[PDB]
């Protein structure tokens, strides 16, 4: 006993609830970055609209004015 | 009459440890470390989805605005 079950005793649940906070950062980590990850598929077809627009407006203005 | 009888003494048996004080000190040294490198994660993973939901704003503005020019260009046009 003395030193060696209080060291066993103490050491044993301190690191548990360490492991435990860990697991709980880890959980809202993985739900907020899905968040993140979804957010961004959300930015892309946007950005692929507005080139593909932009591209065939400069090019059928440019034709259209050069051509009158 | 050689007939003996005898009593017993106990001892204990060291309990378990003498090995949970050499590799336990260092295992919760790297939890801490692990733990104040998640909270630093953390930190930084909400900050760069702040910075998103900012960028979504000025996608949508200049959307609109391209399309609507581009509505009403052609429509003076013809």
């Amino acid at each position: 006993a003395l030193s060696e079950i209080e060291t066993r005793h103490s050491e044993i649940i301190k690191l548990e609830n360490s492991i435990r906070e860990l697991h709980d950062m880890f959980m809202d980590m993985a739900m907020l970055v899905e968040s993140q990850g979804e957010m961004i598929d959300r930015i892309e077809y946007n950005v692929e609209h507005a080139v593909d627009y932009v591209e065939r407006a400069v090019s059928d203005t440019k034709k259209a004015v050069k051509y009158q | 009459d050689m007939r003996n009888e005898l009593e017993e003494m106990q001892r204990r048996a060291d309990q378990l440890a003498d090995e949970s004080l050499e590799s336990t000190r260092r295992m919760l040294q790297l939890v801490e470390e692990s733990k104040d490198a998640g909270i630093r994660t953390l930190v930084m993973l909400d900050e760069q989805g702040e910075q998103l939901e900012r960028i979504e704003e000025g996608m949508d503005q200049i959307n609109k605005d391209m399309k609507e020019a581009e509505k009403n260009l052609t429509d003076l046009g013809k």
